[PDB]
RNA sequence: GAAGCCAGAGGAAACUCUGGUGGAGGCUCGCUGACGUGCAAGAUCGUCAAAUCUGAGCAUGGGGGCGAAAG
């Protein structure tokens, strides 16, 4: 579950969580 | 809209050539030998300007006979083995087939 | 509001991690250590400090020269003269040892210090081996040996007082108390850090008053 | 190297004979001159030069 | 203008060949002559018109060089076709090798020729000089400049590979590609490598007279025996073509691995993981030891390479046929498990972790680590048979890593450990309930082997820092971990 | 006793019902074992026989192990 849906590569883009 | 490209390669495929190659590799007969029994009755025979039917009839009926070795035969078999010759799937289904064959033999015995 | 600040600080320190620009990273890490001491927010900086160590400048032997030690409170950049200079070597080692000391004394009490220092200790030991297989920088060698010794001692201290701490998943009273009744000079790292702070302050006094006498003599 | 073993197993070298040299434990490969002798004996056209 | 005269001539020629091809055999040359004009617009239109006729006129088969009335008509027609088509391919090659830049007046002659080449590739592969056409294609996709023509040729070859059911076109293309890679010394843009992944082959009462009826029976039995023979022959030839193509593909892969080209390792490993189940057994074992030697060489960038090799080995073992082959083929992943366990600490300290349909070639080292951890702890097969010692050791090591590793990756690690606790549970509850701590030894952190490090003689005390980490995501992830530990 | 077709009644149509005509069915009447899969501690799914009756003529395949088959 969590393992796969965070092992997808697109999860680590790097967008600063202030520009939401 | 708006209508990298830039001597013959010798390949041994025959059991007789593999046997002779083993004979060179192991210290049984040397270069001087190989020339010496090269000078035989099949030597100095014309092959250049001959018709294909003549040449093929001599090829089929005039193959010299030499001993072959089990090592050379196995070497040719290993060389000519295909890369997809023994997949896991094929060998597993072969085992399944033979196990089924013994099961059927037992039930026929029953 | 801490999350965006630490995010942008890490981004700033990892933008272009170069030997010329160690001190900007260094000042940012000092700022983050101040923030960590004030708040109760864990900020991983061991990766940054260990990268500073595992930079390129630290491997090759230094360059013997005679130039002035950097004032790492007024530098945004490293002068082109200071490239392989043993003086730059000594400086950067000094404040690397510093920032490591404040970080590991900052988290010197929690029940997991043992674990928290394991990677750092093994990395430092790998470096002592690799650099006595590198340069000839014995002052930094000795300082890192002392630091890793203190880290191991403090790790052994917490585990000694850990043994009997019932941490059942539905009962965390003892772990929420651990050593509420201790102060950060009792731990071996606390003692080492306060001693190093005293030494840093006396050297600060030496050089400040010194430069004052040279100014007066020139006048 | 295991990669080299895989490579020459996939495409066997020219002089591969399946034997091992007793002098040096590596497998024994025929030379270009030895392959020329193999050709000369197998076809019989030119037993010796000149 | 002269362009209008050419318009009329080309239209007349094309329509004449569409309507009555045999009666007009010389237009194939006439068309080359009308294309010989120096006007660029006429050249472009001649090239596209030639593309159109040569497309519709080429027979569903190849013809023989004659050498040595209707039959002579057909003979002449056919010979003119081949000669004209050969001329067409030569013209396309010259135009494509010509310089792309001119004044901006639409798509250049080079781009139009490349489009024509792609259309011919996808339309009539079976006909002669497929080799020359594919040589044009490879001469384009051997340059290391991503361009629109590059991508167009790319999907052209991709569609050829995914639609070729016979195999000769695939064999010629893979031979050309492998020769090009070897000649260019493996300086390609990894798309030509993914083509090898994109191969397919590696995966009303009509009255009839008495004479008419007997003859029809004759063709009936003749066609029956021919269908049986064709089935057998097609099976054998498909197998042989597969063998040749697999030989070339694996030779390329292993030469790339031996040369250690950094930017192709992911694609090469993906291909190996995809096709090792198509290659023999002994080669499967040899490939496992090849991966082992790659890991050892990296031991003596490096983190990413090691993680790629580990992922490939584990995926190959999770292959179904390999999974059943397991014991008989003597495939032990103990080396890979131990290497991952030992490298966890250095990976935790590595600051390059987050600097970045597919299964192997993943650009992020954290993602590779997550895949390795999923393989070791949550496997597709025998999920509830994993050694509890292995589970507990990896849980402790991953908690330490997540303590010492950046925010988003740490969130991923917490999610993976939450999944591990969900799946196993009772096996690892002792790692957090201190009343069940074993006292048959002491925990050895800097161990050498997973069983050597006593995992159940310790307690996961890290939470006391990861609940005060700066990131709400990891904080709530740890909260979820404790929640499900509690709801065990 | 199914498709197909016809008529009446509702539904915009698609349809639904009724009454029929029709007479196709791996539909009825007369006097289990053997394995395989399993990814667990065994579930489910698949495969193999039981193969119109009968006069006069006619042909073929046969054991075992090895092996991917070719042998």
């Amino acid at each position: 579950n969590k393992a796969a849906e965070m092992s997808v590569d697109d999860f680590f883009k790097g967008g600063f969580e202030i520009l939401s | 809209p708006g209508l990298w490209e830039e001597r013959p390669n010798i390949d041994i495929i025959t059991a007789e050539a593999m046997t002779l190659a083993h004979q060179l590799a192991t210290g049984e007969k040397t270069k001087a030998d190989l020339i010496d029994e090269g000078y035989n009755k099949y030597a100095f025979k014309q092959k250049e300007g001959l018709p294909d039917w003549f040449l093929e009839d001599e090829a089929k009926h005039d193959k010299p006979i030499k001993p072959i070795t089990k090592e050379a035969a196995q070497a040719i078999k290993e060389k000519l083995r295909a890369l997809n010759a023994r997949p896991i799937k094929k060998v597993a289904e072969a085992r399944a087939r033979r196990k089924l064959r013994q099961a059927k033999k037992l039930e026929k015995l029953k | 509001l801490i999350y965006p600040l630490v995010q942008v600080t890490l981004g700033a320190m990892r933008l272009i991690p170069t030997a010329i620009y160690f001190p900007l990273r260094f000042h940012l890490i000092r700022s983050l250590l101040r923030l960590s001491r004030a708040t109760d927010t864990y900020i991983p900086l061991a990766s940054a400090l260990l990268e500073v160590l595992q930079s390129a400048e630290m491997k090759k032997p230094p360059k013997s020269s005679t130039l002035k030690p950097l004032d790492f409170a007024t530098a945004y950049k490293t002068p082109k003269s200071y490239l392989r200079t043993r003086v730059y070597q000594d400086g950067v080692g000094e404040q690397v040892v510093e920032l490591l000391s404040e970080f590991f004394v900052l988290w010197s009490r929690n029940i997991a210090f043992p674990e928290f220092a394991l990677p750092t200790i093994v990395a430092l030991k790998r470096w002592m081996k690799e650099m006595r297989k590198g340069n000839k920088n014995a002052k930094l060698g000795s300082s890192l040996v002392v630091l890793v010794q203190k880290l191991e001692m403090n790790a052994k201290f917490i585990e000694e007082r850990r043994a009997k701490v019932d941490f059942a998943p539905k009962d965390r009273a003892q772990v929420d108390a651990f050593l509420k009744d201790l102060e950060w000079e009792k731990t071996p790292l606390g003692a080492y850090v306060v001693a190093q702070r005293k030494l840093r302050e006396e050297r600060k006094r030496l050089m400040e008053e010194a430069r004052r006498e040279e100014e007066r003599k020139r006048r | 190297d295991a990669l080299q073993n895989l490579l020459d197993s996939i495409e066997v070298p020219e002089g591969w004979t399946g034997l091992t040299d007793p002098n040096t434990g590596k497998p024994l490969n025929l030379s270009r001159d030895e392959l020329e002798l193999i050709r000369k004996v197998q076809q019989g056209l030119i037993p010796d030069d000149v | 203008e002269q362009i209008r005269q050419a318009q009329e001539e080309l239209a007349k020629i094309a329509t004449q060949l569409n309507e009555n091809p045999e009666e007009y055999p010389g237009h194939f040359k006439a068309l080359a002559r009308i294309g010989e004009t120096p006007i660029l617009a006429i050249q472009k239109l001649c090239i596209v018109t030639q593309m159109a006729v040569y497309k519709d006129v080429i027979p569903g088969y190849r013809i023989r060089p004659l050498g040595e009335k209707e039959v002579k008509r057909l003979r002449t027609y056919e010979q003119a076709l081949v000669a004209g088509y050969h001329g067409y391919l030569k013209t396309l090659a010259t135009y494509a090798a010509s310089s792309i830049p001119e004044d901006r007046k639409g798509e250049p002659i080079s781009s139009i020729a490349f489009t024509c080449a792609c259309e011919l590739v996808n339309a009539v592969p079976h006909f002669n000089f497929r080799g020359d056409l594919l040589r044009i294609l490879v001469k384009k996709l051997s340059t290391r400049k991503i361009d629109r023509d590059f991508v167009k040729c790319r999907e052209a070859l991709e569609k050829l590979f995914q639609d070729d059911e016979e195999g000769n076109a695939s064999q010629e293309a893979v031979s050309l590609l492998s020769k090009m890679m070897k000649a260019r010394e493996y300086r390609v843009d990894e798309s030509v490598l993914n083509l090898f992944l994109h191969l397919r082959l590696l995966s009303k009462w009509e009255f009839r007279t008495k004479k008419q009826r007997k003859l029809l029976k004759a063709e009936k039995e003749a066609q029956k025996v021919m269908e049986q023979a064709d089935a057998t022959v097609s099976h054998e030839e498909r197998e042989r073509i597969q063998s040749e193509i697999l030989k070339m593909v694996f030779a390329t892969y292993f030469r790339i691995l031996k040369a250690r080209v950094p930017h192709l390792m992911g694609a090469v490993l993906e291909g190996l993981a995809k096709y090792a189940h198509l290659i023999n057994q002994d080669f499967f074992g040899d490939l496992l030891e090849a991966l082992k030697d790659l890991i050892r060489d990296t031991d003596r960038d490096t983190s990413r390479e090691s993680l790629l090799c580990t992922v490939t080995a584990f995926a190959l073992l999770e292959g179904q046929d390999a999974h059943n082959a397991r014991s008989d083929l003597h495939l032990d992943l103990s080396f890979f498990i131990t290497n991952l366990y030992r490298s966890l600490l250095s990976l935790s300290l590595n600051p390059d972790l987050e600097l970045g349909n597919n299964k192997i070639n993943l650009q992020t080292t954290t993602v590779l680590l997550l895949r390795c951890l999923t393989s070791v702890l949550l496997p597709p097969w025998n999920i509830r048979s994993v050694p509890p010692i292995r589970l507990a050791a990896f849980c402790k090591q991953l908690m330490t890593l997540a303590l010492q590793v950046p925010e988003k990756s740490s969130q991923a690690i917490l999610g993976l450990l939450q999944d591990v606790v969900h799946t196993h549970g009772r096996k690892v509850a002792a790692l957090w309930n201190t009343e069940e701590r074993k006292g048959d030894g002491t925990y050895k952190p800097l161990s050498e082997t997973v069983e050597g490090s006593n995992p159940f003689t310790t307690t996961i005390w890290e939470g006391e820092l990861l609940r005060k980490h700066y990131c709400p995501k990891v904080r709530e992830g740890l909260k979820a971990m404790e929640k499900e530990l509690r709801s065990i």
